[PDB]
């Protein structure tokens, strides 16, 4: 069996400009487990990028979540870049503070 | 209220050269509290919550133990599995295995399973009733004569109705401050407007736990589907939850409109 990943990239806390807040890149709804999931800002791969411990829920798919301290601003823009088997080509999602 | 304990194990062969990954991963409700990760220069079973660090070493000692026990069952299992299916050699396989109780409101002992995956899907898992095993192909089934044969079931009712509960109880108690602590959505919605003559109104629920939330739009005090997008819920990174859901709305009518949020920490709220 193999299935996409679902992806959502957001703060921990609603984001207000220079303050310190936290990006988290939930990956979920996928097998296998490889996965290859790097949050980039600017285009620019992130360093210093954590991650939970490997679980699956109720289907048996995997899910992760990858997260960095971050301080949002006007001027950057952060994404969550996601490639798996099941993926032609890695999916980057963007960051919205809306949502 | 009902509370649990589950054990995630997650196998993936490694075929160019060494063992397969084996991670362990154990959660009381939707906390986690300990892992095992082979990659890892412990290999040792590590603490994940505050609470938990309480335990001596006697069982840092003997949680070791027993998940490496599993990593090299699972191994084992991978091995089988292959000749099972017929399978080439040069290709990752996983095996998943998951078990746990569940307790009442009462504390005492509601529901039990163990369940056992390899390559995505079902293959053998015991039943509700924890007496007979639901094979889900013929491989699983030569499993299900060999479990029958050598009474497994029976070995595993005596752990997940006491072992598993004995655990949970306590775990709940040494971990009374957060764990037997229901944090109730703090909502807020926003409006947002695509267009001239429409917006979105998001209805965000965030910092809850545990996960399980209900939102739901409604207008005019009937309930909406049309036109609502909704999300999983995600966890924030600090041990609660987030999720919103929105509708979008003729702009001007947004008083129809009222969000719904139902949880566990909550009286109901619209």
């Amino acid at each position: 069996i193999q299935r996409t990943p679902k992806i959502q990239v957001y703060s921990r806390h609603p984001a207000e400009n220079g303050k310190s807040n936290f990006l988290n890149c939930y990956v979920s709804g996928f097998h296998p487990s490889d996965i290859e999931v790097d949050l980039l800002k600017n285009g620019e791969r992130i360093e210093k990028v954590e991650h939970s411990d490997l679980s699956f829920s109720k289907d048996w798919s995997f899910y992760l979540l990858y997260y960095t301290e971050f301080t949002p601003t006007e001027k950057d823009e952060y994404a969550c870049r996601v490639n798996h088997v099941t993926l032609s080509q890695p999916k980057i999602v963007k960051w919205d503070r809306d949502m | 209220g009902s509370h649990s304990m589950r054990y995630f194990f997650t196998s993936v062969s490694r075929p160019g050269r060494g063992e397969p990954r084996f991670i362990a991963v154990g959660y009381v409700d939707d906390t986690q509290f300990v892992r095992f990760d082979s990659d890892a220069a412990s290999q040792r079973m590590e603490p994940r919550a505050p609470w938990i660090e309480q335990e001596g070493p006697e069982y840092w000692d003997g949680e070791t133990r027993k998940v490496k026990a599993h990593s090299q069952t699972h191994r084992v299992d991978l091995g089988t599995l292959r000749g099972y299916y017929n399978q080439s050699e040069a290709g990752s396989h996983t095996v998943q295995r998951m078990y746990g109780c569940d307790v009442g409101s009462d504390w005492r002992f509601l529901r039990g399973y163990h369940q056992y995956a390899y390559d995505g899907k079902d293959y053998i898992a015991l039943k509700e009733d924890l007496r007979s095993w639901t094979a889900a192909d013929m491989a699983a089934q030569t499993t299900k004569h060999k479990w029958e044969a050598a009474h497994v079931a029976e070995q595993l009712r005596a752990y997940l109705e006491g072992t598993c509960v004995e655990w949970l109880r306590r775990y709940l108690e040494n971990g009374k401050e957060t764990l037997q602590r229901t944090d109730a959505p703090k909502t807020h919605m926003t409006h947002h407007a695509v267009s001239d003559h429409e917006a979105t109104l998001r209805c965000w629920a965030l910092s809850f736990y545990p996960a399980e939330i209900t939102l739901t739009w409604q207008r005019d005090g009937e309930d909406q589907t049309q036109d609502t997008e909704l999300v999983e819920t995600r966890p924030a990174g600090d041990g609660t939850f987030q999720k919103w859901a929105a509708v979008v709305v003729p702009s001007g009518q947004e008083q129809r409109y009222t969000c719904h949020v139902q949880h566990e920490g909550l009286p109901k709220p619209l």
